[PDB]
């Protein structure tokens, strides 16, 4: 899982720091 | 000055600010450009995360410099 809304795409999300990605994917999944 | 906020979808939204402009007011310009409220939006620079009470200069960002925009769901 590397996106949730259309505002997210794997390329920038990989340029992203892992710990912020960790927040994002976990919260995205939680509110999901 | 201007800075290039890359959004997480692979977009780059340029916005016009000052080095002394706060991250909060930068995120508020993202709300103008993207529609996302600041409390729900996060800001990264160079593999590091910023806070609303800090400024571009606090992170040593200058003009024609790139930023990263994420969605962080909520805050309060």
């Amino acid at each position: 899982g590397h996106m949730f809304p259309s505002d997210i795409d794997p390329q920038v999300f990989y340029e992203l720091p892992e710990a912020v990605q960790k927040e994002l994917l976990a919260e995205w999944k939680r509110t999901g | 000055m201007q800075i290039f906020v890359k959004t997480l979808t692979g977009k780059t939204i340029t916005l016009e600010v000052e080095p002394s402009d706060t991250i909060e007011n930068v995120k508020a310009k993202i709300q103008d450009k993207e529609g996302i409220p600041p409390d729900q939006q996060r800001l990264i620079f160079a593999g590091k995360q910023l806070e609303d009470g800090r400024t571009l200069s606090d992170y040593n960002i200058q003009k024609e410099s790139t930023l990263h925009l994420v969605l962080r769901l909520r805050g309060g």
